[PDB]
């Protein structure tokens, strides 16, 4: 969070960021499986511009007897693809409001879990990060709105 | 850079008239200077007995204050006849046709030694001027009398660019010899020579004149009127240089007038300072320089756009006033220095003149920044707008140049009564800086209301209305006992162009507090007095300030306004301003605790129903259901800040009570592929959410409605949350599946209900796709556009008292509105409420719909339509407008980034309820160009009906509504069964809707929907009116496709059954309408 | 003027009054009828009816019917009305125009009969009434409005009973459950053509509608040399330009 309005003592802040904490990631990755990641450099509803970040692990079905799962690389692709065409069809078409609202719930990743089961499996899918790389000005009726 | 050279070549042909209208005018001024040839000198004589000379006479000698006595004036006067020339506009070749009657420049200068060279002291030099002009005015009288030209010609003294000391005398061609149709006023000044004086008290800072205070109009004055020729001179050297002076000078010129700054005086309380000459020779001043390394900018040989490009840029970037100007010797570069002069400021080594001291700190101000957006106007090569920077008037207006005015009345009497009565200082020192009290008093008001303001406002206009510009032949100067003075005025309009976020602040805080008081801490207590306080806040600061009280009708600069006039300026002098409150009552006081001090900016109530909603929000995403709910996003006119009444709680009766929400699902493959099983299945969705929000958030009530606005699937069942902080909310489910299920219906439609179905799914892309980045767009954008919201409103409840907001859609009336503000071309953005419904309406109407389209981007100042967007949706207009080029069924092209198609919101409306709204829109203007803002013409402008509409039915309803609606003049409660908000809300909406919709060939109705905005102080009156057919005009023979209400007399022909149509209407309605009338 | 009541090709105005209203101080509305016998189940011997009032449904209709029984004694099996759209709602069906399932003169009603007798009897009835009405405005038989709209139509802010849509819901996705499986069912199993052809489905496209509507809907390599006569028509247009 970034303070950017003070007054009557508190500080106004804005969301500036997200990430995971790196024993989450490091709890995920395992042997016998493709990681996939994709990011894309998208523009909010606003004039913020956001590098969001995904990565998604291969999933090895229930009656599947190969030890392996791996992607077969134009898998890779294709699911790469879909995953940015997702991500940056649910940004513009979100404010930092509305985007912040929709990384709560984790609701992209059953997005993007719905558009890529009829390419691979792909167990946990997650966002892992969104950096904000530049922000418009400051609009302090917004931000007050936003608070209340 | 195609259209913008046939845009200078087509106003250079209508501004050309100069072949037949010049040459009369022309002999006529020849005959006028051998006529002055002609006239005999006059040898030294003194005031000693000039004054009886004037006697008894017919021609009065002009003066100023005060009347010269012969203790102080034992001077005499020579009789020299100079040389004659044209000066000015016309030796340039750059008149005006003007039908308002334009000038000619007249030379009368003098030989050096008629006129001593000691002219630095108590105004005696423009002494002998009055008197020289006098006795050339009496004897060009006499000369006329015996010439015979007495009865088309009349000479008359008035105003040289409206200063009070130099007086001049004007030829009006009153009612093969006759004048009375090009321009009437011609000028007769008289010229010094340019060598008078000594170089060392010429600058703007010198004194030598009686009790050392400077005198910025003395010298001045004295040196514009020694410089007349020399001006010339250079100006016809540049001329010979540049073969684009001509056009640059009236593009410029044309530019100036359209914006207000014509010549005539910023100093004596007017809108202006600044013309045509100056405009030229600070133009020439940037031909020759304007660069510290001496760098030139203006090259002499390019093209008149660029000229005026590169001057308008340079005007409006580089300061002249607060803090630097530039200066040029004419007999040749310039150069900057950055010392300014706290006037707007150039100067010369070769005239050695200030220049622009006629205009104004205030006047200069407005200047930059009308220089600043017309470039920034032509730095965008998207549209093109050559009628926003030309071809407009904003000056014709009175209250669309300025968001703010203020009638300062000033019954403030006689010289006698002005110490008793004006609180200022007024006496000697004064009189010798300021001329006038006119002047000296539009310097102190603007400097008082600045300071009172300051960043309140963004720049101040002051106007001494009524102010005559000449006085006739029997008196010296204006003899005006005009509303309680005796000056030229008869009130002040002082009048504001503001900063809409520093507006209702209630503090306007001083410095910060020390030991011992600062100068600033000093001049806030000497202003404010019983306001002056010392106060801390809560973030630990002891500041001074002056906390005020907020108000809805009466905005708290407004106060501020009417405090530092009665105390600073008057004690007995008025302010009027009731237009703002005539506007402020207009818009729905809500049933608030404590709502009449809040302000007009305060969204608060919609920012408690947001709260509510978020609440429920949450709700909606803990509980638990056979999908995970994708996203649940209000679409709403409350959530985009646009609902009549803003939103109390508990309100049934509200139509925008129950706010809609799309909620959708995520992308599951098992959607049903059949319309009416995939919104039986979205109902049983609704209806999952309904029993878990029952069971578990036992607080919440919930029914289910019946939606029917998109047609042809009379089952989506969007239940009705009621939530306990008393708000209502309808939510709707999107599926993926809609869009490419209606697209089907398109696809195997037979081919004769193919634009039935499209207008089906414009419906549903309008209502379910397109509205969500409508409201997202718009709610972003009311944070930008701070009166944005208080505007819509009181535009939907002009809509709805003239009865058409039942057809014309929200969304449609909420992009016309803030048509305004994000491209406001040339005015500014809007600083009031009433600045912006009549920008609105002023928009509404000098708008075409048949030639020019709506394409507009809504963004914040400083994701922009780009060129090939841009000219997307122009082709897409040209598209539209082949296919049907006179708007039938498509009036309105309203179109935008968010939907470039433009028919999605002004689809369905009829060309009866679009030709009401635009000759509204003309009919609006023309009595607001006719008579003026008045309390009676706000009160006709919201007067409804009355009109051709043929049909009145004037209905009631068992109970007020007003209570239960929030417009306050209480339930705090819902009903035990939920089937009484049946009862409680007015039908009449839907009724008119379905009764049009059964009636769609034969007439057209309307009605009003938000019931008491417009029905009485009760809130019971509603109306229907109806319109016939242009088809049903006579009486024709039956057919298959009539579809109308049949009576035949004979066998042949068949007419309406009218009686049995409003017969039936009162069988619907009966409960409800209580009369009928025939217009 | 009164006295007429037979048009110029098959039409008859049938006249009738209307109740009190406060604010109208002979109000009158009237029906054009015009008998046709048509050949199909429900288009013969009906009574094409322009300009039936304002919300007309069946109970006014059968009083309206009933009533005429108790005056001429004439027989008339009229239970039903057909093509009643008064607003204009159900011009398009949009469920069989998206999908298969569930489904396979404006300003206009159908009053339909049954027999000879019975249409006759009620046209000369009515031609008979037209002509008395013509005749005499007194003493027809005239409507109670025993309101059908208050109560059949006064629906627009009532809240839908839970229970009863709750069943509809249910019902009605029961049996689209079941007509889609079967139409799922009939296109996976194996469809052999008469002479020998077997039909390429796909693998989850469940239905033939959607296939036939892919056919409607859905209705080289190179060289530039390499020949003898390629390169020889090349030598050619060097040698031409």
């Amino acid at each position: 969070l970034r303070v950017d309005e003070v007054q009557g003592k508190n500080l106004l802040t804005n969301f500036h960021g997200m990430d995971f904490t790196t024993d989450k990631l490091r709890s995920m990755v395992r042997k016998w499986q493709t990681l996939i990641e994709a990011n894309v450099t998208v523009k909010t509803s606003d004039d913020y511009v956001l590098r969001i970040f995904a990565i998604a692990f291969t999933r090895k079905q229930a009656n599947q007897v190969k030890r392996h799962s791996y992607a077969q690389s134009s898998h890779i692709r294709a699911i790469r693809k879909v995953i940015s065409e997702i991500l940056t069809k649910e940004v513009q078409g979100s404010t930092l409001a509305q985007l912040t609202s929709k990384l709560i719930p984790e609701v992209i990743n059953k997005e993007i879990e719905n558009a890529t089961k009829d390419i691979f499996p792909l167990q946990n899918i997650h966002v892992r990060k969104v950096k904000l790389l530049k922000q418009p000005k400051f609009d302090v009726g917004a931000l007050m709105a936003l608070h209340g | 850079s195609n259209i913008f050279k046939l845009q200078i070549d087509e106003l250079l042909e209508q501004v050309k008239l100069k072949q037949k209208h010049v040459l009369k005018v022309e002999k006529f001024l020849h005959k006028l200077y051998d006529i002055l040839q002609e006239i005999p000198d006059w040898e030294e004589k003194s005031l000693a007995e000039v004054d009886s000379f004037f006697k008894n006479k017919i021609v009065s000698v002009p003066f100023v204050d005060p009347k010269p006595i012969p203790q102080n004036t034992n001077y005499k006067f020579n009789y020299k006849k100079p040389d004659i020339s044209l000066i000015g506009s016309f030796a340039l070749k750059a008149g005006i046709y003007q039908p308002n009657g334009s000038s000619i420049d007249t030379l009368l200068t003098m030989p050096k030694e008629l006129f001593e060279k000691k002219d630095f002291l108590n105004f005696r030099c423009l002494h002998k001027r009055s008197v020289y002009l006098a006795y050339l005015t009496h004897h060009l009288l006499i000369l006329l009398k015996k010439d015979k030209l007495d009865s088309f010609l009349q000479l008359e003294y008035s105003y040289f660019d409206n200063d009070p000391l130099l007086p001049i005398l004007r030829i009006s061609c009153s009612k093969d010899y006759n004048f009375y149709k090009t321009r009437f006023s011609i000028n007769l000044l008289i010229g010094f020579p340019y060598k008078v004086f000594e170089p060392k008290k010429l600058l703007p800072n010198r004194n030598c004149i009686r009790i050392l205070p400077a005198t910025p109009l003395y010298n001045f004055s004295v040196l514009s009127s020694s410089t007349h020729e020399n001006y010339l001179k250079y100006l016809y050297k540049t001329k010979k240089q540049t073969e684009s002076f001509v056009e640059a000078t009236v593009l410029g010129r044309l530019w100036l007038q359209q914006r207000g700054f014509s010549s005539n005086m910023s100093h004596s309380g007017s809108l202006g300072g600044f013309g045509t000459f100056e405009f030229t020779i600070l133009m020439a001043a940037l031909l020759n320089g304007g660069g510290i390394n001496s760098n030139k900018i203006l090259l002499h040989g390019f093209s008149s756009y660029q000229l005026f490009k590169g001057v308008i840029k340079y005007l409006a970037t580089m300061d002249l006033c607060h803090d630097g100007h530039l200066q040029f010797h004419s007999n040749p570069a310039s150069k900057y220095i950055d010392e300014g002069f706290q006037t707007p400021t150039l100067f010369d080594k070769s005239t050695k003149v200030n220049i622009l001291t006629k205009m104004t700190v205030s006047s200069y101000q407005i200047l930059k920044e009308y220089a600043g957006e017309t470039l920034r106007m032509l730095n965008n090569v998207v549209q093109d707008q050559f009628s926003n920077i030309f071809l407009t008037n904003i000056s014709r207006f009175d209250n669309l140049k300025y968001d703010l005015c203020y009638d300062v009345q000033l019954p403030l009497g006689k010289y006698n009564n002005l110490e008793t009565s004006l609180a200022a200082t007024f006496g000697s020192m004064e009189r010798v800086k300021f001329i006038t009290l006119e002047n000296f008093l539009a310097h102190k008001i603007t400097n008082v209301a600045r300071y009172a303001l300051g960043d309140r406002i963004k720049y101040i206009q002051i106007e001494m209305v009524g102010q005559k510009s000449d006085f006739p032949i029997t008196k010296r100067k204006v003899y005006s006992n005009t509303g309680g003075n005796h000056f030229n005025f008869d009130f002040v309009r002082v009048k504001l162009i503001v900063n809409p976020s520093e507006c209702d602040k209630l503090v306007t805080k001083g410095p910060a507090h020390s030991e011992t008081m600062s100068t600033e801490a000093a001049v806030f207590k000497n202003f404010w007095g019983i306001k002056s306080s010392l106060r801390r806040f809560k973030d630990g600061s002891i500041t001074h300030c002056c906390v005020w009280s907020t108000s809805s009708s009466e905005p708290i600069i407004s106060s501020i306004v009417n405090f530092a006039l009665q105390k600073h300026v008057s004690k007995k002098a008025q302010i009027s301003n009731e237009t703002i409150k005539k506007f402020h009552n207009f818009l729905p006081l809500p049933n608030l605790p404590s709502s009449a001090k809040t302000s007009v900016l305060n969204l608060s109530s919609f920012f408690n129903l947001k709260k509510s909603f978020d609440d429920l929000y949450k709700i909606i995403f803990q509980m638990k259901l056979p999908l995970s709910v994708k996203s649940i996003l209000p679409v709403g006119s409350a959530f985009r800040y646009t609902s009549l009444c803003q939103p109390v709680p508990f309100a049934y009766s509200d139509p925008d009570f129950f706010q809609d929400v799309i909620l959708e699902f995520e992308t599951s493959p098992k959607w049903p592929d059949e319309i009416t099983s995939l919104e039986k299945a979205k109902t049983a969705f609704l209806l999952k959410i309904q029993e878990e929000l029952s069971a578990n958030s036992s607080t919440y009530r919930s029914f289910f409605s019946r939606d029917e606005s998109i047609p042809y699937n009379l089952e989506i069942v969007t239940l009705n949350i009621l939530t306990p902080e008393g708000y209502g909310f309808k939510f709707r489910v999107l599926t993926e599946r809609d869009e490419i299920l209606y697209l089907r219906a398109i696809a195997n439609a037979r081919n004769e209900l193919k634009p039935e179905l499209e207008a089906t799914f414009l419906k549903f892309t309008a209502k379910y796709l397109a509205s969500v980045r409508h409201t997202r767009t718009l709610e972003n954008i009311s944070h930008s556009y701070q009166f944005y919201s208080p505007v819509v409103r009181l535009f939907k409840r002009w809509l709805d008292t003239h009865l058409l907001l039942g057809h014309i859609t929200d969304e449609l009336a909420e992009l016309i509105a803030i048509k305004p503000f994000v491209d406001p071309a040339p005015y500014f953005i809007p600083g009031s409420l009433e600045n912006g419904f009549l920008k609105v309406l002023k928009f509404i109407s000098q708008w075409n719909w048949k030639d020019d389209p709506l394409i507009l981007d809504l963004v914040k100042p400083e994701e922009r339509l780009t060129l090939a967007q841009y000219k997307g949706i122009q082709m897409n207009f040209t598209n539209l407008r082949n296919s049907d080029p006179n708007g039938t069924h498509l009036q309105f092209f309203v179109a935008s980034k968010n939907d470039p198609s433009g028919i999605l919101y002004s689809s369905g409306i009829p060309l009866p309820i679009a030709t009401r709204l635009t000759a509204l829109a003309k009919v609006a203007v023309n009595l607001l160009q006719t008579h003026g803002l008045n309390q009676q013409t706000i009160n006709l402008l919201f007067t409804p009906g009355l009109k051709d509409y043929d049909f009145v039915v004037d209905l009631r309803t068992p109970i007020g509504l007003k209570s239960s609606c929030g417009i306050l003049s209480a339930p705090s409660n819902f009903p035990e069964n939920l089937n009484d908000l049946s009862e409680k809300m007015d039908p009449t909406y839907q009724l008119v809707k379905y009764l049009n919709l059964k009636y769609k060939n034969s007439l057209i109705l309307s009605s009003r929907k938000y019931i008491g905005v417009n029905g009485g102080e009760k809130g019971d009156k509603n109306v229907i009116t109806g319109l016939i057919k242009p088809l049903f005009k006579g009486a024709h023979k039956f057919r298959v496709n009539l579809d109308c209400n049949v009576k035949p007399v004979d066998d042949e022909n068949v007419i309406l059954n009218k009686e049995a149509i409003f017969h039936e209407i009162a069988a619907f309605g009966n409960d409800m309408v209580i009369n009928f009338e025939t217009d | 003027i009164e006295d007429i009541s037979a048009m110029k090709n098959g039409f008859i105005v049938v006249p009738f009054k209307l109740p009190d209203h406060k604010a109208l101080p002979a109000s009158l509305h009237f029906m054009f009828a015009k008998r046709h016998q048509s050949s199909n189940s429900n288009e013969s011997d009906c009574l094409f009816l322009v300009n039936l009032p304002l919300l007309s449904n069946i109970e006014h209709m059968k009083k309206f019917v009933g009533q005429l029984c108790g005056k001429y004694d004439t027989v008339s099996h009229v239970e039903e009305l057909l093509y009643n759209d008064e607003f204009g709602l159900h011009e398009v069906d949009l469920s069989a125009l998206t999908s298969d399932l569930m489904s396979s003169p404006r300003n206009t009603a159908l009053l339909k009969f049954v027999d000879a007798a019975s249409i006759n009897n009620c046209w000369n009835a009515l031609k008979k009434y037209s002509n008395l009405h013509a005749k005499h405005p007194n003493e027809l038989f005239e409507w109670t409005y025993t309101t059908p709209s208050f109560t059949t139509f006064v629906n627009f802010y009532k809240p839908l009973d839970i229970d009863y849509l709750k069943e509809d819901i249910h019902t009605h996705m029961a049996i689209f459950e079941q007509r889609e499986a079967q139409a799922q069912e009939d296109v996976q199993s194996s469809i052999v053509d008469e002479d020998g052809f077997t039909l390429v489905v796909g693998k989850n496209t469940k239905s033939l509608n959607s296939i036939r509507k892919k056919i409607l809907n859905k209705n080289k390599k190179a060289k530039k040399d390499f020949y003898r006569f390629q390169v020889r028509e090349r030598k050619k247009q060097e040698i031409n330009q």
